RNA sequence: CUUUUGAUGUUAGGGUAUUGGCCUAACAUGGCUAUGACGGGUAACGGGGAAUUAGAGUUCGAUUCCGGAGAGGGAGCCUGAGAAAUAGCUACCACAUCUAAGGAAGGCAGCAGGCGCGUAAAUUACCCAAUUCUAAAGAAGAGAGGUAGUGACAAGAAAUAACAAUGCAAGGUUUGUAUUGGAAUGGUGGGAAUUUAAAACCUUCCCAGAGUAACAAUUGGAGGGCAAGUCUGGUGCCAGCAGCCGCGGUAAUUCCAGCUCCAAUAGCGUAUAUUAAAAUUGUUGCAGUUAAAACGCUCGUAGUUGAAU
């Protein structure tokens, strides 16, 4: 049959680039932000 | 210059020539101390005329400074020193150096030995 | 031939990975005490995992088994020590009854920030890292530390901080006076 | 009763039954027979190195319709023709037709994966670039 | 099964450092075995131990110590207190080096290093300073040993901010989160102090020294199992994913992306093996009418079990 299509729809799909982000915490400091995202005002 | 040494198991040994000892160095606030300042301390502490029978080695200045562990060996005569102290030691006091570069070639040298009636 | 080194495993992994009960359990205990992981959580869980195993093993034995009576009574001297139990609960059926809120109470983070010292719990891991903090003589940059209640007592600003006495002594602080002598001249 | 001997002096029979019936549990088999070397082509292993003879389609279990696309290769070791799956949206094509794959088992021991009939292994590495990497490109580009 | 070829024993010897079929001679006909002899297999060196277990256990143990064995393969010797030695020798076999072709020497399962094999593994480093050994025994040697180098095998600790103002937010005034802005500090760079056999690290101090603190966290996921999207486009039973069930046949919460979220986080995936999960090997502790499984039936040896006193 066809290994033709091998890569068929990855090749297909619109290449969009990532983008600019404020740079994420990383470590206490994002676990921090999740507890107060989840219990302290939320709560 | 404020900076206490304070001198623990200290024990005197006349089978050998010396007084070993672990050293202290308490220097609050302004850190590390020369080895140098150290031996003179010592020196004035033990009447100790001459400064060159002290040899201080394994001078650990412990987290976060302000104090500082060592080892002291005090010799009674600087011939005693040069009996039985380890050549290294010496060296680093400064009362001898042979820069011999013997090398480990040396025992290459030794092995090409086959055959001897070898100036060569 | 190899080290004689040996070395061990601090802290044990769950089991259950996405238990949500749990997993929100230990979010909880990582907001209320600035913790950098779950495997804090774990490596102190461990901790006192260890000690209570101890603790159901010498229940296990009988009073004045020699075993229980020596081992038992060092168990509890230690538990003492470490600020788990103090004056009312030191029985051994009590050591036991210790949870993760206990042990980390004794973390010197937690400590400090009791103590006055830090606004928060993640400012005082933070001073404990930037080599502030003393434990009686010895300063201390780790926040793990068990601190032990014999040293509770002796838990200050060290000799050589800059908000210990011992200069502004900062890339920051000396730079701005740096700059306001410049400034003057 | 209970079936078995629960004597103080039975012990013999109680070992040696057990003995005779562990080889009925499937993967205590699998696991001390000794056709496990003779009768398996990585032989006891990890991974192996292969290379290809034939890049091929495999067409799925029933229920699912796709061509899955397999290499059949070589392995050096031992000389066995094995298809391996290749993972990927289109990495069929970022191997050569010979080419040094380094191929992985699926995930099942021997047992086969999913919509695939009868193929046990996954190429995971071509010229010594990683099949993931190449994938994702970002990281690596295939080096020949 | 073992026994002409010493198998089992007795006698006498020979031999050994000594006991002994260890060997010889002579004489018996023994010895082992269903409590598995004798074979076969082991991807087997043994043990101390390792992993994993509530408790049992199961697997592993080439590998820090002890023991055994071997120095390409067998065999044979010399020396010596001790060797059937291998950086002793003799011989053969199998590899293989130099040679002026006559001969000659050679043995990394020492240390490095190289090729090969491979899924799979570091420097032709420095030193005898420590630990030890040997010696004509401080003073010499030691690739034994140690020190660095490579090292995400493992193991431990631990950064990647914190804080305060207003602005905004929600809650019964406080927590939370967008502007500013002074404090803190490692990292990184350079000096020293020390360290060390000499350096290098460690720690220590002094100069340098963050705001997008570009000194930029990844890995793998978000249908379920299972924590996290029926968010946006692309594809259209194709490509693909999916350990398993399943997803995809133009709304795909599953493909390919982007965004957002979740987990663990300087780690996180995949594979093969293994332990637990497995009371799915069951001594504890399984099941056998119908799910796999009571021998067609009885007798019966070993085996296991055996009234009370
Ligand atoms: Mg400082
Ligand atoms: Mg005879
Ligand atoms: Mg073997
Ligand atoms: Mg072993
Ligand atoms: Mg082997
Ligand atoms: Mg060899
Ligand atoms: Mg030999
Ligand atoms: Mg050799
Ligand atoms: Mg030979
Ligand atoms: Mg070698
Ligand atoms: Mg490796
Ligand atoms: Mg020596
Ligand atoms: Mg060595
Ligand atoms: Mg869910
Ligand atoms: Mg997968
Ligand atoms: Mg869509
Ligand atoms: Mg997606
Ligand atoms: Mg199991
Ligand atoms: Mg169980
Ligand atoms: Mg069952
Ligand atoms: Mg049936
Ligand atoms: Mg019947
Ligand atoms: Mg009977
Ligand atoms: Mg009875």
């Amino acid at each position: 049959g066809s290994l033709a299509r091998a890569g068929k729809v990855k090749n297909q799909t619109p290449k969009v680039p990532k983008l600019d982000k404020k740079k994420r915490l990383t470590g206490r400091a994002k676990k921090r932000q999740l507890y107060n995202r989840r219990f302290s005002d939320n709560g | 210059d404020q900076f206490t040494i304070r001198v623990k198991k200290y024990m005197s040994n006349p089978l050998l020539r010396r007084k070993q000892f672990a050293l202290e160095i308490l220097h609050p606030n302004k850190g590390s101390v020369a080895k140098k300042e150290v031996k003179e301390r010592l020196a004035k502490m033990y009447k100790l005329n001459n400064v060159n029978t002290i040899v201080l080695f394994g001078f650990k200045t412990l987290f976060g400074g302000g104090r500082t562990k060592g080892f002291g060996l005090i010799y009674k005569n600087v011939d005693a020193v040069k009996k039985f102290e380890k050549k290294y030691r010496l060296v680093r006091e400064g009362l001898i150096d042979k820069e011999t570069k013997a090398g480990r070639r040396a025992s290459k040298e030794l092995k090409n030995r086959r055959k001897k009636v070898r100036g060569t | 031939p190899k080290s004689y080194r040996n070395y061990s495993k601090t802290a044990r992994n769950p089991k259950r990975p996405f238990e949500k009960e749990r997993l929100d359990q230990e979010l909880k205990l990582i907001g209320e005490y600035g913790l950098k992981n779950k495997r804090e959580i774990w490596r102190v869980q461990y901790l006192l995992a260890k000690i209570r195993s101890a603790a159901r093993y010498l229940l296990t034995l009988d009073e004045k088994s020699s075993k229980r009576i020596f081992q038992g009574e060092a168990l509890l001297r230690r538990m003492v020590r470490q600020g788990l139990l103090g004056e009312n609960e030191e029985k051994l059926d009590y050591v036991l009854g210790l949870t993760l809120p206990k042990l980390l109470e004794r973390r010197l983070q937690t400590k400090v920030f009791k103590l006055g010292l830090a606004k928060s719990v993640h400012h005082a891991r933070v001073l404990i890292r930037q080599r502030h903090i003393r434990v009686g003589k010895q300063m201390v940059d780790i926040p793990s530390f068990l601190v032990r209640v014999d040293s509770e007592k002796h838990i200050d600003f060290a000799t050589t901080s800059p908000f210990g006495g011992a200069r502004p002594g900062r890339v920051k602080r000396k730079s701005l006076k740096k700059q306001k002598e410049k400034t003057e001249a | 009763g209970s079936g078995k001997p629960s004597g103080l002096r039975a012990a013999r029979k109680l070992r040696i039954r057990r003995r005779t019936q562990r080889w009925a549990d499937k993967s205590y088999k699998k696991s001390h027979l000794g056709t496990r070397w003779k009768s398996n082509p990585f032989r006891g292993s990890s991974h192996a190195k292969g290379i290809v003879v034939e890049k091929v389609a495999i067409e799925a279990k029933q229920p699912n319709s796709a061509y899955r696309k397999c290499v059949r290769v070589q392995l050096i070791k031992n000389g066995k023709k094995i298809t391996a799956f290749v993972p990927g949206d289109g990495c069929l094509n970022f191997i050569d037709e010979n080419d040094e794959v380094l191929v992985s088992g699926f995930g099942r021991s021997g047992h086969s994966v999913g919509d695939l009939p009868g193929v046990k292994f996954k190429v995971v590495k071509v010229a010594r670039v990683s099949l993931l990497a190449l994938f994702k490109e970002k990281k690596e580009k295939p080096r020949s």
